[PDB]
C-alpha cells in the first residue's frame, strides 16, 4: 500500500491538505506508523521549487506534493483509501532523496 | 554553486513558507509524538 | 544543520525523545522547517528494535535507538539547543531513511 493516496480525516487540515500519500515501505507494514506526505491543491498555492515539490496530475484533482511536511502518522489514521500514485513514484521518491540528499 | 541554487531559489521556498504559515502545516496536526 | 543533534525542550515529550537528529539536506536550510528524527534511551526499550531501520547511537549523551519511523517535519524554532553532531553516522543514518522507503 506505498504509494496508497488517502483523504485526509483530519478537519483541521483537510481543507489544505485534501489527501497524503503514503511512502513507507510495504516490507514494514508490521509497524504501527506511516510515514506520509501530504498533497495540496495547485490552485490554492501561487510556483514551488519543482525538484521539491512535484505536481500530481490525478482524477481527484491537480495538487503539489508538500514533501518538507512529510510527517510519520499513527497507522490509524488512513481510513479512506482512494487512489494510488504508483506511477509517481520515482517523482516521489526522487523528491524524498532532494530532500536528503540535495541531489 | 550551492549558494547560488539557494539564492535562486529563495522566492520559492519564502512563498511556500508564507503559504504554510496562512494555511496551517500538516506535519505538526498529524505527527505521532 | 544536517546531522547536528539538538536537545528536545519540549517537556513532555523529552522523556521518551531526549533528542533529534537533522537529517534535512544543508541545500534546503533556507526552508523553516527540518526534517528530523528522534532518538529514544536503550533504557526504555520494552523490545529489541531492527537495526537496519533503528540504528543503535553511541554518544556522549547516551546509548540511543534511532526511530527513523519516526521521521517527521518540525519548525526550525525548535532546534534550539545542539549539543552533538552525528556526520560519523551518516552513512548509515541515510540507509536507515532509503530502508524505510524502499525495503533495501
Amino acid at each position: 500500500s506505498q504509494f496508497t493516496l488517502y483523504k485526509n480525516k483530519d478537519k483541521s487540515s483537510a481543507k489544505t491538505y485534501p489527501y497524503f500519500v503514503d511512502v513507507q515501505s510495504d516490507l514494514l507494514d508490521n509497524l504501527n506508523t506511516r510515514l506520509v506526505i501530504p498533497l495540496t491543491p495547485i490552485e490554492l498555492l501561487d510556483k514551488a521549487p519543482s525538484h521539491l515539490c512535484p505536481t500530481i496530475h490525478i482524477d481527484e484533482g491537480d495538487f503539489i506534493m508538500l514533501t518538507q511536511q512529510m510527517t510519520s502518522v499513527p497507522v490509524k489514521i488512513l481510513s479512506e483509501p482512494v487512489n494510488e500514485l504508483s506511477t509517481f513514484r520515482n517523482e516521489i521518491i526522487a523528491a524524498i532523496d532532494f530532500l536528503i540528499t540535495g541531489i | 554553486r550551492a549558494e547560488r541554487w539557494k539564492a535562486e531559489n529563495q522566492e520559492g521556498m519564502a512563498e511556500v513558507a508564507r503559504f504554510i504559515e496562512m494555511n496551517g502545516s500538516f506535519a505538526d496536526e498529524n505527527r505521532d509524538w
